[PDB]
């Protein structure tokens, strides 16, 4: 199972 | 043995027509699970592995919402550090992110990994530790503030120590026939003259699962490595890999060389003669 | 900018024998970007049925790929890969050969 979000950079 | 998970994101700017490019790809060790692309119909977090199809419609509907907020944010993300990096709309750039965990034989954690790339090169990775950030230049280091100020390393080790590590666990459970299996290498030899007075050597390794072999050419129990072709282990399509080296050896010297094959699936390692 | 050239193998699922149904495959690696074109030839000409894995990389970030269709080997029958990237400045073909 993935991550539920990705962070901005 | 020790199992892994892998999940490899690749987003790709398009200036031309249309969104950028992103495809999502996971693996349970050297097996495929799970894929996703912007340019296929469905639209869906698909499977690509028979164990993976008996999870229920929930569990496909949240990979599905996690794969459209990873492509929304690498879209957003293309357009950052191209700001970041001083450069024009005109130009088409990828950013790459490598994700994942290590449980070992008895299904404890092993290792969390965390890794970013712009243009194929380094760009932010989460430590070893799992607590602190690695900037890759100047442009990173601007995104390691950021994501210090708002606890970012924390939140990244929570899902590597807890969901990463249950979500292996039961995938290993579900898929045992197939991922807690080792297929040894079939091996063979062939000979072919070059010359009069040199002829080639080669050592094959095929139907093998996993990847990971070792093939080595040996001259009177030296290890040859000078003047050695050993050429990168290759997919046979099947699930199963491949690998061969090469030798060129004086004719009538052939007895003389080994090749010294090491795989987890064999019992014993092999020695191979002509 | 940092480009990297395209590893190539090509190379049957199965150990070759005339006359036998197999599957022809070709490997690539190493590279970057992860626009390419890989066409795999029989006698110079394109195979239109060509499938390929979905897009992953390593630990390098270089990617790779492995497309493949379905052939019947034969003694005389010339089987190749063209593949095309940034860093050629000429498309590649690699000639299929069983052992190699």
């Amino acid at each position: 199972c993935t991550e539920l979000k990705l962070n901005d950079y | 043995g020790s199992h892994s998970m892998r999940y490899f994101f690749t987003s790709v700017s398009r200036p031309g027509r249309g969104e950028p490019r992103f495809i999502a790809v996971g693996y349970v060790d050297d097996t495929q699970f799970v894929r996703f692309d912007s340019d296929a119909a469905s639209q869906k977090m698909e499977p690509r592995a028979p164990w993976i199809e008996q999870e229920g419609p929930e569990y496909w509907d949240q990979e599905t919402r996690n794969m459209k907020a990873h492509s929304q944010t690498d879209r957003a993300n293309l357009g950052t550090l191209r700001g970041y990096y001083n450069q024009s709309e005109d130009g088409s750039h990828t950013i790459q992110i490598m994700y994942g965990c290590d449980v070992g034989p008895d299904g404890r954690f092993l290792r969390g990994y965390r890794q970013d790339a712009y243009d194929g090169k380094d760009y932010i990775a989460l430590n070893e530790d799992l607590r602190s950030w690695t900037a890759a230049d100047m442009a990173a280091q601007i995104t390691k503030r950021k994501w210090e100020a708002v606890h970012a390393a924390e939140q990244r080790r929570v899902y590597l120590e807890g969901r990463c590590v249950d979500g292996l666990r039961r995938y290993l459970e579900n898929g045992k026939e197939t991922l807690q299996r080792t297929d040894p290498p079939k091996t063979h030899m062939t000979h072919h003259p070059i010359s009069d007075h040199e002829a080639t050597l080669r050592c094959w390794a095929l139907g093998f699962y996993p990847a990971e072999i070792t093939l080595t050419w040996q001259r009177d129990g030296e290890d040859q490595t000078q003047d050695t072709e050993l050429v990168e282990t290759r997919p046979a399509g099947d699930g199963t890999f491949q690998k061969w080296a090469a030798v060129v050896v004086p004719s009538g010297e052939e007895q003389r060389y080994t090749c010294h094959v090491q795989h987890e699936g064999l019992p014993k390692p092999l020695t191979l003669r002509w | 900018m940092i480009q990297r050239t395209p590893k190539i193998q090509v190379y049957s699922r199965h150990p070759a024998e005339n006359g036998k149904s197999n599957f022809l495959n070709c490997y690539v690696s190493g590279f970057h970007p992860s626009d390419i074109e890989v066409d795999l030839l029989k006698n110079g000409e394109r195979i239109e049925k060509v499938e390929h894995s979905d897009l992953s990389f390593s630990k390098d970030w270089s990617f790779y790929l492995l497309y493949y269709t379905e052939f019947t080997p034969t003694e005389k029958d010339e089987y190749a890969c063209r593949v095309n990237h940034v860093t050629l400045s000429q498309p590649k073909i690699v000639k299929w050969d069983r052992d190699m």
